[PDB]
């Protein structure tokens, strides 16, 4: 399964997603086997799309946080006067 | 340019003063003003209507005791001026106030007017070259030597858990309650009254405080010790009489962990610590739990560390290591931190200069402290 | 059933209730459960240990308050059940749950289990004939006689920007943040603490909420009023004493436009609105910018409209018309929309039967909803 999305309104974003699935079935009747096959398609694609939606939901919390945090660990905006005037304050250890 | 800065940790219970660089505060004395309440009749009696320091302790039965601070907030500013004058007198620090920068300490989440009036007093009355109103918890952590942790400072007037990350106190995770050692001693006075031993006088409140400091402990299991028969340890009063304490010995320091014993709907000390930890970032919670530093006088109760560790383990998540550090210099940890901070050359860049206060006023301390 | 249906808007702060078709909800009361915290000694004290509605306000100081909903999420379900039976009690809306269908209003983007448990409670504990769950913002747009526009509903627990086009709310363009009027009241409590006024009690939190409602405003420019020393306006507490509020008047509601003032990693309310508008296709954006409808109690701050207009203009594309509409019935607009929706005979086809819920379960109630 492959998904490719591009969106470029006053910016640029390119999602490229890929999934590989493996399953087994039993061959008894052609109509029954086809129905079982389509049920497997249903389950696989539904779980894949719901997984993509969940991955988007947990983007800001965990996935995106590995690159840049929304706020510092102190949970307050940097006091630039403080950092400029005073040293880091870790001189003692 | 000025002389070596003077560190003044002004607690609600005892003020601790000295010069920056000393290993310990050399000038510690209780934070109250004693005034004689009896009739002076003969020439040669004690001189002066204001007794502060060891002169107040020597003649303690002669004086009505007044506490200027209450819950870390100065209620009587004339008495505070008298006490800070005594800090500079010939008995303490032997120096003029116009020569030494001051590093005053203030409890977190205090009223703004308290800090403003303190700076006004220190710049106008005492004419200090410079001033720096610090916060007690971050200084205590500096004294410990660590840079990240949680300081659970429990003093005479106010107890508070402050988490610090790399030396910066996170201001949105500070937890504070006003139940502290003085509240525990008032509760002890109430229980001693319920045991027949009644104290009214402000001078006898110091006897109650001594009873708290001498014979009181925290039981690991309050309900188990509650149901058992008491031992009734006997305490010798200053006049030579004896009193049997019994159940009040351990239910008095219980107030720290259960403020509802006096009808306050406020968090306990363990709840203060755990809520300060859990209000912080999810990333820091493990290292904050692994770094807890006790401070202040009220943390010296027998069995305090084990009881707090048990409570925090009850409230904390599993698979999280908890390490409550209880250094020997708990009383003077915050002063030692102020001394360490004031020794650095960076402290020159931290204080509000006299000219800065003259040209700006309260705004200078408001930007420089935060 | 031919009997009249009842609309219930269970907000985090205030719960509106009333028979559909009325122009106003006559049975709005605060959404908390009060329990007495003092010990009853006489024979003839207040019977019952649960106090909901105007009785809880009459005996407020006697009770400890507990809020069952937080950020639009039901934390305590027993208290929610108690409140929902109180809605049917003889004090307010004297009727039976079996006789009237229920139009419940719920916050958007809530967890699945919340809707599931709400349906279970309304179908099993209450033998309700017919339940329909809706949103709070789409109803608020129904109230003001429109079908296209963006509703900025800012209540007590949660504040969300919802763009609706031709009645159907766009589920993908919903924006939601958890900072709301309750967080502003907590921030005001902290600031009042910083003026020398402690309100740690649960019943005093309601006094802090009243101070928020009656004396607060949003400054047009944040830094301008932040630097300027504001005149101290005095507020009268219930006991009769007075408190000088001061800068906390304007610093408190500023949380709405700057969530970082309490260390919340979320967007401001103006950013939420502009992102909700810009999350839709551009052809509708110019119409959405014009049709902005405020809703919920927290939008009633003195000067909220002007500051929101300034911030949205600062963020929105230039040369785009922006018009903020502020209906006078902002508190009850969601209930008015619920009444309008219930008045339609199509509502007869929108509810879920008891047999339908027994057969299918949560599948039926969730396929019936949007
Ligand atoms: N060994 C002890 N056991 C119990 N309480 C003590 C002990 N020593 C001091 N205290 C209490 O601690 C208080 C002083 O604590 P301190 O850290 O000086 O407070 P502050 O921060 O206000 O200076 C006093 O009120 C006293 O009752
Ligand atoms: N004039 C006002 N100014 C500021 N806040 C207000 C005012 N009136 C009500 N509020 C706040 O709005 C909240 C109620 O809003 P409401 O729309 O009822 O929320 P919900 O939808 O969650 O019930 C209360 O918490 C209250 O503090
Ligand atoms: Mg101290
Ligand atoms: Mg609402």
């Amino acid at each position: 399964l492959k998904i490719q999305v591009h969106y470029y309104e006053d910016g640029n974003v390119q999602l490229v997603s890929h999934k590989d699935v493996q399953d087994s079935v039993t061959v008894s009747n052609e109509a029954q086997t086809a129905k079982e096959f389509i049920k497997i398609i249903e389950h696989a694609e539904n779980e894949y799309q719901t997984a993509i939606s969940e991955n988007y939901q947990t983007m800001s919390d965990t996935t995106f946080k590995a690159l840049r945090r929304q706020l510092p660990v102190t949970r307050t905006k940097i006091d630039w006067n403080k950092i400029l005037s005073y040293k880091i304050g870790k001189e003692m250890q | 340019i000025a002389n070596q800065p003077v560190v003044i940790d002004n607690g609600s219970g005892v003020i601790k003063a000295g010069f920056a660089g000393d290993q310990i505060p050399k000038y510690c004395f209780p934070n109250y003003v004693g005034r004689p309440k009896h009739v002076r009749v003969m020439a040669g009696a004690l001189e002066g209507d204001i007794f502060i320091g060891p002169k107040a302790e020597e003649h303690r039965g002669l004086l009505s005791i007044r506490y200027p601070m209450e819950h870390g907030i100065v209620k009587d500013w004339n008495d505070m001026e008298r006490i800070w004058q005594y800090v500079y007198s010939k008995d303490q620090l032997q120096t003029f106030s116009e020569e030494h920068p001051v590093l005053l300490t203030e409890a977190p989440l205090n009223p703004r007017k308290n800090r403003e009036r303190a700076a006004e007093v220190f710049f106008e009355t005492f004419n200090v070259p410079a001033l720096f109103i610090s916060m007690q918890a971050v200084l205590s952590l500096y004294a410990t030597g660590r840079t990240t942790g949680v300081v659970l400072d429990s003093g005479d007037g106010v107890t508070h858990a402050v988490p610090i990350y790399e030396g910066f106190a996170m201001p949105h995770s500070i937890m504070r309650i006003d139940i502290a050692g003085r509240d525990v001693s008032r509760f002890l006075r109430l229980y001693l009254r319920k045991e027949g031993y009644d104290f009214h006088s402000s001078s006898e409140f110091e006897i109650v405080k001594a009873i708290k400091e001498r014979a009181c402990y925290l039981s690991i299991n309050p309900q188990k010790d509650e149901t058992l028969e008491t031992e009734k340890a006997q305490y010798y009063l200053p006049d030579g009489s004896t009193i049997e304490i019994g159940p009040s010995r351990f239910r008095a320091p219980e107030l720290l962990f259960r403020p509802d014993l006096i009808g306050e709907e406020s968090e306990g000390i363990h709840e203060v610590l755990v809520f300060a930890i859990q209000k912080s970032d999810m990333d820091l919670r493990r290292t904050l739990f692994s770094n807890i530093v006790l401070s202040g006088g009220s943390t010296l109760f027998k069995g305090f560390g084990d009881r707090l560790l048990s409570e925090v383990k009850k409230l904390a998540p599993k698979d999280v290591k908890i390490r409550i550090s209880a250094p020997q210099e708990r009383l003077y940890s915050t002063w030692i931190g102020g001394s360490i901070l004031a020794s650095l050359d960076t402290f020159k860049k931290m204080w509000v200069s006299k000219k800065e206060y003259e040209e700006d006023g309260a705004r200078s301390i408001h930007r420089k402290t935060f």
